[PDB]
């Protein structure tokens, strides 16, 4: 069954289900190894298994499928995807795939996909005739984004000052030049939570490096 | 038939202005209903404020277009009426204003405009002396519905919206903004 719910759950719940599923010596190793072994024994029983993730293609064309919670780690949780899915199913790099998964047979370390059920929150059928990103003609920042919470929060003054100094917009290209000890990290988290609260339709994610 | 063409253009401008104010009012009511909620579509709220600005600017531009079109139509109509009546009764007007016409017949430009101002102010004083009676007169002979359906003055909705003055920079920025508005509406 779906591995995301057992992936985002904390380690305690995973280990407790580990003891109650019949394997009690699966605590002293990595989270990826724990989930790999638990799902291995679970699929060995012969039950329905569901998977999801984001794919990527190596140099040889054979691809991997990583998970967002694992921070795209090259652990056993990844799923093998063949170039044939790309060649006929017409799936590009990084397409979010959710659907059936196959327990790998002997000599196969990583899982495989049986069939695809959802691609980029859309049906896999109409994803074939999808316009490319670079083929779209761009324009300037037509839309305007407001960073004010509107509830009079105790920290809304920072967002209001940011709006007054430099309004932000959709599809804009902006930089925040700052020396160290500038308080930038928490103002980025503040604008992130502001756009999450004000705009529940647009997708939000934050990239952390080193 | 230039008169009828002018009337058709004036009516087209009036209808366009009326439907522009119709979509304007629709825009304000829709924006108000969407603003009744809190934080639902803040980006769409800003877009609605922008569309309100665009619609009001375009309504002002259409109102100005209609005002100048109506002024031109009235000017042409009064020119035609005065011209026809004046061919009918120009001899008596010339007789009552003979010295100025002898002055204009052969004199130079400075004396020409001197006779011009003499004739004009003499007829102004005659007109202001006569109009003390203040009698009521109907429209022209064949220009009844011309002066009926067009209207004596532009509607009161055309004077409260044209008082806002926009600089050419505002006009051009709103024109290009409406340009991308039309581009989006095409899609
Ligand atoms: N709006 C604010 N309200 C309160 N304190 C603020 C505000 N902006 C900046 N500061 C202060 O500025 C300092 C910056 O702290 P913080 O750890 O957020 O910085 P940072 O720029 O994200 O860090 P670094 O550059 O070291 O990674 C803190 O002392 C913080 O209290
Ligand atoms: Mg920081």
């Amino acid at each position: 069954m779906n591995l995301t719910e057992l992936k985002n759950t904390p380690v305690s719940e995973l280990i407790t289900l580990g003891e109650n599923m019949g394997l009690e010596n699966l605590a002293r190793m990595r989270k990826q190894d724990i989930i790999f072994a638990i799902l291995k024994q679970h699929a060995k029983s012969g039950e329905d298994i569901f998977g999801d993730g984001v794919l990527e293609i190596l140099q040889d064309g054979f691809g991997f499928l990583r998970s967002a919670d694992s921070s795209y780690l090259a652990g056993p949780d990844d799923i093998y995807v063949s170039p044939s899915q790309i060649r006929r199913f017409n799936l590009r790099t990084g397409d979010t795939i959710s659907g059936k998964i196959r327990p790998p047979k002997e000599g196969e370390r990583y899982f495989a996909l049986l069939k695809v059920n959802e691609v980029n929150f859309d049906k896999p059928e109409n994803a074939r005739n999808k316009i490319l990103f670079e083929n779209l003609t761009p324009l300037h920042a037509n839309s305007r984004l407001r960073m004010e919470r509107g509830n009079g929060s105790t920290e809304d003054l920072t967002a209001r000052v940011l709006d007054l100094a430099s309004p932000i917009g959709r599809g804009q290209r902006g930089l925040i030049v700052a020396p160290p000890k500038a308080g930038k990290t928490m103002l980025l988290q503040n604008i992130a939570q502001s756009i999450a609260y004000n705009h529940p339709d647009c997708v939000l994610m934050v990239l952390l490096i080193d | 038939t230039a008169l009828q063409q002018a009337f058709d253009t004036c009516q087209n401008n009036k209808a366009a202005w009326l439907q522009r104010k119709n979509e304007l009012a629709a825009a304000e009511q829709e924006y108000l209903r969407l603003l009744s909620g809190e934080g639902r579509n803040v980006s769409r709220l800003d877009e609605l404020r922008n569309i309100i600005e665009v619609r009001k600017w375009q309504v002002n531009q259409a109102a100005g277009r209609y005002i100048r079109s109506h002024e031109a139509v009235q000017h042409i109509s009064i020119r035609d009426r005065l011209n026809d009546f004046m061919q009918q009764h120009g001899t008596a007007l010339a007789a009552a204003l003979a010295p100025e016409l002898m002055g204009y017949s052969e004199l130079t430009a400075i004396a020409r405009n001197c006779a011009i101002q003499r004739a004009t102010d003499a007829l102004r004083e005659a007109l202001l002396s006569w109009l003390a009676k203040g009698e009521k007169i109907n429209y022209s002979a064949q220009d009844s519905d011309i002066l009926t359906t067009i209207g004596f003055r532009p509607d009161v909705a055309s004077v409260d919206d044209s008082r806002e003055k926009f600089t050419p920079a505002q006009n051009m920025i709103f024109s290009r903004k409406s340009a991308q508005l039309a581009s989006r509406q095409s899609v």
